[PDB]
């Protein structure tokens, strides 16, 4: 997937006056166009967008007591005249105290008319010209805690490699590294966004429009 | 099957209120007269912001009540393999996958309304279905149209608590030299959702083979006719 | 069977001074024609029907204290290069305070009178032009709650598949679903009800009346 | 990847103030509009004091406060080797390196700004950039200028506490007669650092082909393109 989450915290959010006035204040925002998930900063619609019309509207949702944790073990082991042992653990813990969810739903005619502005137009042609088929991506909704959460990581990877040469060399790694950082955040940020592919190829009448989950 | 209601995977919809819902306003995607091609399209609502009007006849029956609703879903399954080809090469691929469900619920209130045959008529005979209806371009679907109404919904006042829990594990191994690795993960995830909004809604297929047949309607069952429909909850 | 119970409580229950005016105020009331028990929500004689003569009559019954609870175990084994192990388990409990029911007896000329109203002479016709003998079914009496009543509710199945293919393959399923559900309602709501068939085929002389017992 | 937050590792630099860093104000070498060849070259300023006036569109965002931030990292590993050649002649060589650091910090404090294209444009079209371009000399680099603007800085205010700790053993044994030698050395250094100064920088990489090409701006992501690039911490 419903939602993909950010890993950064340098997003400060948007206040509610500007969200849907068409000039956001803040990095990320309804509204924007982004080449892809990786170019996130790359903002083409940097100038802004068309007001939300009347019948566009926000719905938004709270959530209290909000936490998430997660681990990952991967043992990758190979056993020969070499031995290999890539162990990885990893553990991420949120712990959230107030989080606000906004959501629109885009249109047809919305769309189209936002394609026809000055910087859209300018990386459409670009891509055109460049691919034979665009695509873009459209950020639709955006979480945002409230105060900031408790983070705890816990990182911890070991690489093992024991190579023997049969004069009969032996060489042998053994690297261990461990993470363990704590952060208290105090301040808000946006936590996970939702994506809308905008794509078209093959000289098609008109653009099509999907959802994308993890 | 016996259980006919269809939870919602979004939670930002606003509570439709009587009157609004007597008048028929479209506050909300889900609400009461709109047509959808399927569940998992609520957004494409097929009607333009124009309700038919309910005739005396059409009632909104009452606000049944439901306290203190716990329920407690754990679904848990394991698949295992086993592929050796001679030389001799042995493959062993397990994969275990559990879902864990907890959600606590302090009031939910349930709306219903029950279609009649000159009212589907009426909805059925507007320009915008009969330009939907006129979308459709294939052989197989000669007048075949499948349309999905909301005739009841039932609204969570007072948020409720959630956890979902899932494990997955997967273990692949070679034995010729050999390699196996495991991949073990455990996402949580707890909350306490907070505010009204509506929780699920009950809908009635509307299907109709061509204009040589008539057009029928039911309330669905079990599970939605789309692919994986998710199996009704109470 | 006496009476057919119905798994559902969307049903609010007409009120005493509409339950014989003609003209019910409820999804489900003594004087209705559904095509099927299946088909509950399809009533015929939407509009509604005439008023009770006279010599009809509604005959009440009261209960206190009323509580059902049954089980259900389903233990499908096969034993074989394959073996299948279905195992069904299912507990429901109802706790109610108070129920009352309501029950009335048909006429021939009243059911004859019925048979003339306009959406029911039309659903008639269209039964003969399809089908060659028409069948429908009236409710008769209704069983109504007092207050709702406590519901508990607990299934488990669990589906083992096992197969042994001889390069000897083995394909292992071991499927397991719990579901809890606990309630408490808080209103009124139809609990069962009592249908009579009525059905007329071979061209008949008068249709004929029966009972349906589960 | 995730992290993009490369340290410093000098400490002596002055924390910018907001109003200087609107004013593009480079007190310190470290600051946002400044354009380096690499990370390790901070010092390095190809902006000769001229920063381009941030127009109305730019914006430092918000002063992102971090709190309580105490991480640590041990870094060990251990190799070995013997080599045997025949008389009989062993050696055996063994080398073990261990770096344990422990940082703790109160507070931190993070600005950032989103460079735009016509920005970025009109900062290559300066004299002093276009100078640097033409120093270069070379056919493999046909106009590929390999330039990196600080986009982002986090300030610590408060000092912290840091503790390092280096252990090197170095065991060299040969057996013909025989000589063995073992250096063991430990290293330790615990210091309180105190007072308000730059903690680390977030650059973006600006690289261009050629003329033909256009030149192209991301975010550095993992470790820089300099040799032995300290990875980022968070």
């Amino acid at each position: 997937e419903e939602w993909f989450p950010l890993k950064q915290t340098h997003y400060p959010p948007p206040t509610i006056p500007s969200m849907k006035t068409g000039h956001p204040t803040g990095p990320i925002s309804i509204g924007h166009i982004i080449p892809d998930l990786r170019h996130l900063d790359n903002v083409i619609n940097c100038k802004g967008f068309e007001p939300f019309p009347p019948n566009m509207d926000v719905f938004t949702a709270h959530y209290e007591q909000c936490h998430f944790g997660d681990h990952l073990n991967s043992e990758f082991v190979v056993q020969a005249s070499a031995g290999l042992h890539h162990t990885n653990i990893t553990s991420d813990r949120w712990e959230y105290d107030s989080v606000v969810e906004y959501a629109v739903y885009p249109t047809r005619q919305y769309i189209d008319r936002l394609l026809e502005s000055k910087e859209v137009r300018q990386y459409i042609q670009k891509s055109k010209k460049l691919l034979g088929g665009w695509c873009v991506y459209m950020v639709t909704g955006i979480m945002v805690a409230r105060g900031g959460g408790r983070n705890v990581t816990s990182e911890e990877k070991g690489a093992g490699v024991s190579g023997n040469v049969g004069f009969a060399p032996e060489v042998g790694w053994d690297t261990k590294t461990k993470t363990k950082v704590n952060a208290h955040h105090t301040t808000d940020f946006v936590c996970a966004i939702r994506l809308v592919k905008i794509a078209k190829s093959g000289l098609r009448s008109s653009w099509t429009m999907k959802k994308v989950t993890r | 099957m016996d259980k006919c209601w269809f939870t919602l995977d979004n939670a930002h919809y606003p509570p439709p209120s009587l009157d609004s819902m007597r008048s028929g306003h479209p506050i909300s995607p889900a609400s009461l007269g709109h047509l959808i091609p399927s569940l998992a399209h609520l957004d494409q609502i097929i009607n333009a912001k124009a309700i038919e009007p309910f005739p005396a006849t059409m009632d909104i029956h009452g606000p049944t009540i439901i306290e203190d609703f716990k329920w407690d879903h754990s679904h848990e399954y394991s698949l295992s393999l086993g592929g050796k080809v001679p030389l001799n090469v042995g493959l062993g691929g397990a994969f275990s996958r559990s879902v864990a469900n907890y959600w606590e619920f302090d009031r939910l209130e349930r709306y219903i309304m029950q279609p009649t045959r000159s009212y589907v008529q009426k909805c059925i005979e507007r320009d915008e279905v009969k330009r939907w209806i006129a979308k459709n371009k294939s052989m197989m679907m000669m007048g075949r149209w499948e349309v999905y109404m909301i005739t009841g919904i039932i609204v969570a006042r007072g948020g409720g608590r959630k956890k979902k829990e899932k494990t997955t594990g997967k273990e692949f191994s070679v034995e010729v030299p050999g390699g196996k690795r495991n991949t073990a993960r455990q996402k949580t995830w707890g909350t306490s959702q907070t505010g009204d909004f509506v929780w699920a809604v009950r809908l009635a297929k509307i299907t109709k083979s061509g204009l040589h047949s008539d057009w029928k309607m039911e309330t669905v069952f079990g599970k939605t006719s789309s692919f994986r429909g998710q199996k009704a909850i109470f």
